[PDB]
């Protein structure tokens, strides 16, 4: 997918413009609070629904982590 | 020079245009913040408090359905609809809304021309029809003062018992 | 969105008044944005930065399990 | 919003702070580093933390005192003029 | 204990990742 | 402007050309974004959901004689139906969609002209007048922009509620 997306933009219709690379404030923003704290938003959500259940001897996996809430409160 | 409060002179950025003007500024609020801003605040918590208190007074009154009804005084109210999920619904909603009203508020105080408190909803067209809209702005921004004081009451009374009037 | 802050206006008001720094950072903005070198040095110094820590922090505080038993790892 | 002289232009506290008048940053500042400073004592000073002790009027009211040094820097940027 | 089957298709998606590389390489077109 | 939202001014990229234009952009994606690609995008997902919704309806009665054709809800369908079958549907798709690559990504064309196109269809979309063919374009994009919402909540409340119903 990243090797596609490399080549997609680099056609003329997707370039993104030179006013866009120096778009400081939303590549901040974005870089800032969706990846690195989004992200971090999302490992700690894996760390409760699949880590520490699995450390626990309970085996959650893409079948049922639906299913069984990480925590019986919930 | 102010009609509300002699002894201050009349607030700046309180021209008379706006509806509901009775020169109040005391502490000069309106210098602080862009006036529209403000305006729009009002106005919102006018309409929001007075569907609070009308769904103060209806649900004391008279209530919706199974579940619903089970609750009965509106104190004991925003946890059994947290409990079976309405209070979600609505919020999704509000947020939606709220969300949309960001970039719409976002254009205004940016030159946009937006006025404080207008959308689009006027399916009866009671403003649109008249040309003197004036007589309802006025009306709506003064009973929804009244609507944000008698909740903040109704909350704060019904809070320490005081039964229902 | 109208909100938020300007970071070339940050970067020209930061200048003491006793003028022992001159002119301040005023100027900063266009270079670093316009210079990727600067900003390359400055990701790449972070970076080695972070790398120390992850080396000196990781040693002392096992963050995996059963490691520290692992020597040669 | 380069500035040089001994005190920076108002634009610098933003369009909302700079059109505050310095006595009314500085009774603000004062009641915030009041709020921050009494409330970072009575949790973790005066009274041990715990897991069943978290106010958060306590971590509202320690979050302000940034807010307190920002205000009384606003404040004395406005008094200069 | 992978089966070959497995190993089988993460060869194909190796090659249709290798053959869009090669399409991107070209694209940054020296 | 922007009819779809009262309050909000029509965001600047847009202009009516494009069928089933309402000015709803409210984050002004449109600036960023080829506005042809995502046009084609939108088509191909509206044509996509509106044939699991009619799919997905018309299975919730009907299937094809074979037990295993039987299963009631879409989730069910899908975990009963064998690989082979599976396989082969998600080939026919793949065959259609490397067809369709090198006209997609073209820019001197439409976003019809760039999804593949019945000949028969495009004939009579061709023989078609102008003021017909944009009332189908829209009538197309207004009944998928329905549909997709409609599949989404449906295939929600299957996994959920146990019944897409
Ligand atoms: C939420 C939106 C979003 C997201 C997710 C990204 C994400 C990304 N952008 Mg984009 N970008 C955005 C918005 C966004 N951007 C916007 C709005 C703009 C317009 C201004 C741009 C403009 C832009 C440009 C111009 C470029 C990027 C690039 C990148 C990539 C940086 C390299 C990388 O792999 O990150 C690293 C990701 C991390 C999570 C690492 C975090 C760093 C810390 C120090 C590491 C610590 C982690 C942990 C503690 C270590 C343990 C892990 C270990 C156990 C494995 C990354 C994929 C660059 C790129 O490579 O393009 C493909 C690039 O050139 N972006
Ligand atoms: C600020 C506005 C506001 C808010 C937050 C609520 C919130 C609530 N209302 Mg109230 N309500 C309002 C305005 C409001 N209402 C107005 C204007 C009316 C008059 C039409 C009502 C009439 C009303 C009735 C008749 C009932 C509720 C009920 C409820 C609860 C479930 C949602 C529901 O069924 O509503 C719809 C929830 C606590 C129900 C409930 O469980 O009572 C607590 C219920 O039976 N409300
Ligand atoms: C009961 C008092 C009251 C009065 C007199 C008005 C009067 C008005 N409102 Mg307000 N409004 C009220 C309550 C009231 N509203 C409440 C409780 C809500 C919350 C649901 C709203 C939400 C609301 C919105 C969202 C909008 C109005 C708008 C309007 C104007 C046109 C709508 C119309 O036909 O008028 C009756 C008019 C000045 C519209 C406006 O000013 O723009 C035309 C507009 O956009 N009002
Ligand atoms: C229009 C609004 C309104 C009205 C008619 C009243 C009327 C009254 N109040 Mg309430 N009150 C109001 C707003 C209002 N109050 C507000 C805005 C607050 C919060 C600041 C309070 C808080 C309040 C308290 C705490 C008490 C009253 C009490 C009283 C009674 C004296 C009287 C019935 C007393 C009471 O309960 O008497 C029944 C009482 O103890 N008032
Ligand atoms: C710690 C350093 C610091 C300093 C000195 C300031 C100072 C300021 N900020 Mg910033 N801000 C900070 C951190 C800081 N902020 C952080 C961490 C965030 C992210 C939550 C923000 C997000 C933020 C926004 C979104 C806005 C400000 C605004 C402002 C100004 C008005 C303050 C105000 O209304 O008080 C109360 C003022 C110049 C406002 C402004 O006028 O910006 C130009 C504005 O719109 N700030
Ligand atoms: C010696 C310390 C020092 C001093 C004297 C100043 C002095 C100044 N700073 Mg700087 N600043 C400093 C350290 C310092 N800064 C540090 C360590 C940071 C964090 C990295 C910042 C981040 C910062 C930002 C982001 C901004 C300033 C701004 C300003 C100016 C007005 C203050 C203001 O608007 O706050 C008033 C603050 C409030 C009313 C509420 C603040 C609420 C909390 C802090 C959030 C003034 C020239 C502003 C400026 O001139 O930029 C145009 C501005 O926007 N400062
Ligand atoms: C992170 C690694 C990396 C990356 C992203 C790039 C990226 C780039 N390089 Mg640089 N380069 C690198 C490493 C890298 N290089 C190294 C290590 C060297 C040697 C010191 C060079 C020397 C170099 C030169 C001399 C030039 C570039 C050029 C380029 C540009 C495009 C080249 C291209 O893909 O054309 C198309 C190439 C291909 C499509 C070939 C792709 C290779 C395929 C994937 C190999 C697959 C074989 C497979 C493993 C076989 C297994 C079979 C098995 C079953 C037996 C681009 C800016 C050119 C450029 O743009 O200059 C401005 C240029 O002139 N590079
Ligand atoms: C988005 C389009 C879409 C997708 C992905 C599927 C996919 C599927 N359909 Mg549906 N179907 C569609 C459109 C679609 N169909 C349309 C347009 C109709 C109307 C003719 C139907 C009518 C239909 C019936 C009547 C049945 C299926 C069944 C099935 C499954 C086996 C294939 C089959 O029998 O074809 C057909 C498979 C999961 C079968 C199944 O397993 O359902 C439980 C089945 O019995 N489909
Ligand atoms: C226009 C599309 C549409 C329509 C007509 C309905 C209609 C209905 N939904 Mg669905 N729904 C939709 C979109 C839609 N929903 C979407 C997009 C979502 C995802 C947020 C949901 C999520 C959803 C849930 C989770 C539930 C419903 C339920 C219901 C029923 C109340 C009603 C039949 C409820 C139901 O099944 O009623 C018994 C229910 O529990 N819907
Ligand atoms: C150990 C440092 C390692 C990191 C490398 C250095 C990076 C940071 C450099 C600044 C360090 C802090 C300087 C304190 C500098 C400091 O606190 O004073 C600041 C002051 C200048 O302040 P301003 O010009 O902002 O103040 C304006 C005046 O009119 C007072 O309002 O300089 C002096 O008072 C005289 C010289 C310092 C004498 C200090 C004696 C104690």
């Amino acid at each position: 997918l990243l090797l596609f997306a490399g080549w997609l933009h680099l056609q003329p219709k997707f370039s993104p413009s030179l006013s866009w690379f120096k778009n400081n404030e939303s590549r901040l923003n974005h870089h800032l609070s969706g990846l690195f704290g989004v992200s971090s938003l999302a490992w700690t959500g894996h760390l409760v629904h699949v880590a520490i259940p699995e450390s626990r001897g309970t085996h959650i996996g893409w079948d049922n982590f639906l299913t069984t809430p990480p925590h019986p409160d919930g | 020079k102010s009609a509300s409060i002699p002894f201050m002179p009349k607030p700046e950025k309180l021209d008379g245009t706006v509806p509901g003007d009775v020169g109040f500024d005391p502490l000069g609020f309106s210098n602080w913040v862009n006036l529209d801003f403000l305006r729009e605040a009002e106005i919102k918590h006018g309409r929001i408090c007075m569907l609070a208190v009308a769904g103060w007074v209806a649900v004391d009154l008279g209530l919706h359905l199974p579940g619903d009804v089970h609750n009965v005084g509106s104190l004991e109210a925003h946890d059994t609809a947290v409990k079976f999920g309405a209070m979600s619904q609505i919020l999704l909603w509000t947020s939606i809304f709220e969300a949309i009203s960001t970039v719409g508020v976002v254009q205004m105080l940016n030159g946009s021309g937006r006025q404080p408190g207008y959308f689009g909803f006027d399916p009866l067209n009671f403003s649109k029809d008249a040309a003197s809209k004036a007589k309802l702005e006025l009306n709506e921004i003064k009973n929804g003062r009244l609507a944000m004081l008698a909740f903040s009451g109704i909350v704060t009374q019904a809070a320490l018992g005081n039964d229902f009037p | 969105f109208g909100i938020g802050h300007n970071m070339k206006e940050i970067l020209d008001a930061h200048r003491p008044p006793g003028g022992r720094l001159g002119a301040g950072h005023r100027g900063l903005f266009d270079t670093i944005t316009n210079s990727l070198h600067m900003q390359l040095g400055l990701a790449l110094a972070s970076l080695g930065v972070i790398t120390s820590l992850t080396a000196q922090h990781m040693y002392a505080i096992s963050p995996y399990a059963f490691m520290a038993k692992d020597f040669t790892t | 919003t380069y500035w040089e002289g001994k005190a920076p232009p108002s634009k610098v506290l933003g369009p909302v702070v700079s059109q505050i008048p310095s006595p009314a940053l500085g009774v603000i500042s004062l009641i915030c580093l009041g709020v921050g400073t009494y409330s970072v004592h009575e949790s973790n000073i005066f009274h041990t933390l715990t897991a069943d002790t978290i106010n958060p009027g306590y971590i509202i009211g320690s979050l302000l005192t940034p807010v307190a040094w920002g205000t009384h820097v606003a404040s004395w940027i406005q008094k200069q003029n | 204990m992978v089966t070959d089957t497995q190993v089988f298709i993460a060869l194909v998606l190796a090659l249709i990742s290798a053959l869009l590389a090669i399409r991107l390489g070209t694209k940054l077109y020296v | 402007m922007s009819k779809s939202i009262p309050f909000i001014q029509r965001p600047p990229a847009l202009t009516g050309e494009m069928p089933g234009d309402v000015g709803f952009d409210p984050l002004g994606m449109s600036e960023n974004l080829n506005l042809g690609y995502m046009q084609a995008a939108e088509l191909k997902h509206c044509r996509v959901a509106m044939l699991a919704v009619v799919g997905v309806l018309v299975t919730q009665f009907i299937h094809l004689p074979a037990d295993q054709f039987s299963a009631t809800s879409p989730l069910d369908a899908i975990a009963k139906v064998p690989l082979a079958g599976h396989l082969q549907i998600f080939g026919l798709i793949a065959g259609l969609e490397m067809g369709s690559l090198n006209r997609t990504y073209d820019d001197s064309t439409d976003a019809w002209g760039k999804l593949i196109q019945d000949p028969s269809g495009a004939k009579q979309f061709a023989a078609k007048s102008a003021a017909d063919k944009a009332k189908s374009q829209l009538q197309e994009i207004k009944n998928g922009r329905l549909a997709m919402i409609a599949i989404m909540g449906m295939l929600i409340q299957t996994a959920l509620f146990g019944h897409p119903l």
